[PDB]
């Protein structure tokens, strides 16, 4: 089955979700890279609040998130800071 | 208010040299004295009534320009000679006597196509390319030298004992067929610089200004003796090598501009350079005082200043709101309020306690920080700084042999001379992490006030007759003084990190040769629409004169802007070298989130669209580097055949690629478009709209709008991920936008390095990549195979504007099979997006439209 954007703009194969181009105009195809403009990253934060941060700040060299999942491939290394 | 500063009339010297009056030169050749030696021509010449005897050494070099030197034959004492001006010994070509009479000695340079003419009587020099008269020297009689007698002068309250008396020399120059010159910074005026006939010449004299005027010839904080002429048919440049105060006279007269040299003290020297095209002209310069640094990438983003923030909690939320209201910002600049009582190299006990805490919070958001650092010295024997320099009498001196004492932002303050080497080496170790507590690897400088600011001196600078190491008195050496602080600050930032990190120096006075240390800004600015408006004439003035990294305070530094007149000034300067806003203690603050909303999104829009072009500005600089080409250009360097370019300074392009016309009137509903070139295309990157040249387009405008164009034929690599800094982004994949030529063609260049260390040169780990289009082919090959980096940026989007819709697309690297990528066309707009190439930046590869 197919990947269909949330705004109906497109519909694509699940090999472009995730995969670090953005395809979909309001970014939903992106939720785990820094590919769309648009886009959220959702920091599940086990032991706070979850939050969500720009696209932009995932991979960004920044710890934005305090359980540390932004920076999964950008050589810093965040430690959990939720307490 | 002007007062305070001299008109030619008041300067003794100028009144004396503006007197002589175009006539027959008393100065004559002795043609008996004439040497032919291994690098030069020597010959005397003498004043017909004084009888004074000089030595013309006259040199041909390799890459056809000519050097004069003139110099006393016995002088009581030795004349100035700048020194660390020039990069090198310029390489010199052989001399041949190919001609000759009773009056006059005809030198072929090598082999020709070069020749110049001494005539002895009256003493002149002609330049010609064959037969074709290049220019031509003293022909208006205008030669004054000076020579050393066996005087007191006073302005306001400040007297020049002037122990040497009159010294000043000068020289004339003719340039038939040219009427349009330009260079000759630091002014507030026109690009095309004016006649001085019948009002003042133009100033040299690196000077504090307060609340400076648009529009007048007033000497401003920097000083580059470099005259570039242009005409349809040839472009020539002048390069005057004297470091004192020197004026410079402009008149027209079968088309012919004169141009007059008038200098303190020192010989004259001066470079006649070429050309033929203005291209020629910048690679000779560069070849005598170097080119552009490179700077590291950060900098080359946006700066957030002002005077001052308040202490390390207002720092941090400054940087904070950046990221609150999700617009970029590189650096962040602490003003001298930041130090201990402007003692510089401390900090406020109360308001920075922990500096490297601090420098710390920024390093963990990829931000940098600037500190100012000004060479005058608070007079205080609790300030160690004061007190080595005085201990080990590194000070500038007064004629009695004690140290100079003056007034600025500590009170008194003494001056160190930095004209002394072993000073500017004290200075650089300061710089070391173990000499300047409280710094990091993520902490530049910004040199301020280095002209010398002295309140209380003559001119709001130092007196004429302090002196310097080797005797020297300040009237020789006063225009590179600011110079030697710009160095010896760069090189105390490369040495702190053991040779590897490159600098980054902001300063305020500069001369020839300050390219090689950093960047410059034009000073204190108003809030003010024909202040916005002449940044644009005075940084391409620079440019021409070698220095590409200029810029203007973004709002204006005195007083308040309006709302729009802050978006405006935020577009001009997102696409200026130098981009920093900065203002006045008693301004009101303006970081550009505390704006309403339709302001904040229009900045916030040009700071986007400024990080997404920095692998352009980043390749622009690495050309500047390496060839000395200007980054920022007037319209007549890329159509030197137009001459409706000639005198255009509303409108600049970068590099060969992007044309720009930001709005500079409040309320405009549009603006007027110059487009430019025979055969030429044109597209509003915003509407990707296409536009034939050459012709003036009347485009609307709205309050985001910056108008902005792209050639046909060229080739700009982005960064379509903005994120919050640069260094965040320093990884991340390129789209290529390709602009088509009538002809289906375009071609582009990219660097690529580590964005901040000198390993780029030391061990050629950098990318210099090719990218070319023709028929339907867009390829990616080596610039320079010697380049080679380890790097996982990638090509991620090409843009094609001017193209059709093709079959299928077809990607060729080596080392994959054969892919086919998908695509999607406006046939509206004629734009063609190829989607994920996929290719490493460092592969060479090829995509074909079928
Ligand atoms: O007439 N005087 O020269 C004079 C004389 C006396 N005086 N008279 C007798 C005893 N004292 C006192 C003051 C003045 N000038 C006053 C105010 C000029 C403010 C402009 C400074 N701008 C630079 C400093 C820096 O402001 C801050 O580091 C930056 O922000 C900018 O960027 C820099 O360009
Ligand atoms: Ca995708
Ligand atoms: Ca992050």
């Amino acid at each position: 089955k197919p990947f269909t954007c949330l705004d109906g703009t497109a519909t694509i194969p699940f090999d472009q979700v995730n995969d670090d181009y953005c395809d979909c105009k309001d970014g939903s195809d992106e939720p785990g890279t820094a590919a769309c403009p648009n886009g959220s990253f959702h920091c599940t934060n086990t032991g706070y609040k979850p939050l969500y941060i720009l696209s932009s700040r995932v991979n960004d060299g920044v710890c934005d998130c305090c359980d540390g999942t932004d920076e999964y491939n950008s050589g810093t290394v965040c430690e959990n800071t939720c307490r | 208010d002007r007062s305070n500063f001299k008109t030619c009339d008041e300067s003794s010297f100028c009144k004396r040299q503006r007197s002589i009056r175009p006539g027959l030169s008393p100065y004559r050749a002795l043609l008996d004295t004439l040497q032919l030696g291994p690098d030069a021509l020597t010959v005397h010449l003498i004043h017909e009534v004084t009888k004074v005897l000089l030595v013309l050494e006259l040199q041909g070099l390799q890459k056809d320009m000519t050097r004069i030197r003139i110099d006393e034959l016995e002088p009581r004492r030795p004349r100035y000679r700048v020194p660390d001006v020039l990069v090198a010994d310029p390489p010199t070509a052989r001399l041949s006597v190919s001609g000759r009479d009773d009056n006059s000695v005809e030198l072929t340079v090598a082999e020709g196509p070069y020749k110049i003419i001494l005539t002895a009587q009256p003493f002149r020099l002609d330049l010609l390319e064959d037969r074709s008269l290049l220019l031509s020297v003293n022909a208006r009689g205008l030669m004054a030298f000076e020579h050393q007698r066996a005087w007191e002068e006073t302005f306001k309250t400040h007297s020049d004992s002037k122990p040497y008396g009159p010294t000043s020399v000068g020289l004339d120059f003719s340039l038939p067929g040219m009427e349009h010159v330009y260079g000759i910074p630091e002014h507030a005026d026109s690009l095309r610089l004016k006649v001085t006939e019948g009002g003042e010449p133009y100033r040299l004299y690196n000077l504090d200004v307060f609340q400076y005027e648009l529009n007048n010839p007033m000497a401003l904080y920097g000083s580059v003796p470099v005259l570039l002429a242009h005409s349809f048919h040839r472009d020539l440049g002048i390069f005057w090598l004297n470091a004192a105060e020197t004026w410079v006279d402009i008149s027209s007269n079968t088309p012919q501009t004169d141009i007059r040299w008038m200098s303190e003290s020192g010989i004259i020297d001066v470079f006649l350079m070429l050309g033929p095209s203005v291209f020629d002209v910048f690679r000779q310069y560069a070849s005598l005082t170097g080119t552009q640094a490179l700077p590291p990438l950060f900098s080359l983003g946006y700066h957030q200043s002002r005077w001052n923030y308040r202490d390390e909690a207002d720092v941090l939320e400054v940087d904070q709101g950046f990221d609150d209201h999700n617009m970029p910002c590189d650096v962040i600049w602490l003003d001298i309020e930041h130090a201990d009582g402007k003692r510089y190299f401390t900090w406020d006990p109360t308001r920075f306690p922990q500096p490297l805490n601090m420098l710390e919070h920024l390093a963990s958001k990829r931000r940098k920080l600037v500190a100012i650092v000004d060479p005058h010295i608070k007079v205080d024997s609790g300030y160690r700084v004061h007190e080595e320099l005085r201990n080990h009498g590194l000070y500038v001196k007064t004629r009695d042999g004690s140290d100079y004492e003056g007034w600025c932002w500590p009170g008194s303050a003494s001056y160190p001379d930095f004209t002394n080497p072993r000073m500017r080496a004290w200075w650089s170790n300061m710089f070391s992490f173990d000499n300047y507590e409280g710094s990091a690897p993520n902490l530049y400088v910004w040199n301020d006030m280095n002209e010398p600011s002295v309140f209380n001196g003559p001119e709001v600078t130092m007196l004429k007759d302090a002196v310097h190491y080797g005797g020297w008195e300040h009237r020789d050496i006063h225009n590179i003084y600011g110079l030697y602080v710009h160095m010896a600050t760069a090189d105390g930032l490369i040495q702190r990190s053991g040779g590897i990190e490159r600098p980054f120096v902001l300063s305020r006075a500069f001369f020839s040769g300050s390219q090689r240390f950093g960047a410059v800004w034009t000073g204190d600015n108003t809030a003010e629409w024909d202040h916005l408006k002449i940044s644009i004439p005075m940084c391409l003035s620079l440019a021409l004169v070698g220095l590409s990294f200029c810029g203007a305070d973004v709002g204006g530094f005195f007083k308040n802007p309006e709302p729009e007149l802050l978006v405006r000034w935020y577009q001009m300067g997102a696409y200026q070298p130098f981009f920093r806003a900065h203002a006045h203690l008693d301004t009101g603050r303006r970081e550009p989130w505390l704006l309403a909303s339709q302001y904040q999104d229009a900045i916030r829009d040009a700071l986007f669209q400024r990080y997404s072009l920095l692998p352009f500005w980043y390749t622009l600089f690495y050309q500047a580097h390496k060839e000395g080409f200007p980054v920022m250009r007037p319209l007549w360097v890329q159509y030197p055949e137009d001459m409706s370019t000639f005198s255009i300074e509303d409108q600049f392009m970068l590099g060969d690629a992007l044309l720009i016309h930001p709005v500079s009137d409040a309320g405009a509903h549009g603006v007027q478009v110059y487009l430019p070139g025979q055969e030429e295309v044109w597209y509003d990157i915003q509407s990707y709209q296409k536009h034939h040249g050459p012709q003036t387009l009347y485009l609307p405008v709205t309050l985001s709008s910056i108008p902005v164009f792209q050639r046909g034929g060229t080739i700009v690599p982005r960064w379509m991920r903005v994120r919050r800094s640069s260094d965040c982004m320093k990884d991340d994949p390129i789209t290529l936008f390709v602009a088509l030529s009538p002809q289906g063609t375009a071609q582009g260049e990219l660097f690529l390095d580590d964005g901040h260390t000198f390993n780029y040169q030391t061990r050629h780990e950098f990318l210099l990549r090719r990218f070319s289009f023709s028929g339907s082919t867009l390829v990616s090959s080596s610039a320079d195979p010697k380049g080679h980096l380890e790097t996982p940026i990638w090509i991620e989007r090409v843009v094609i504007m001017g193209a059709g819709k093709p079959a299928a697309v077809v990607l060729q690297t080596k080392g994959s099979p054969e892919s086919r990528l998908s695509f999607q066309h406006d046939p509206e707009t004629s734009v063609l997006i190829l989607r994920k190439p996929g290719v490493s930046v460092a592969s060479d590869w090829s995509i074909h439209l079928r």
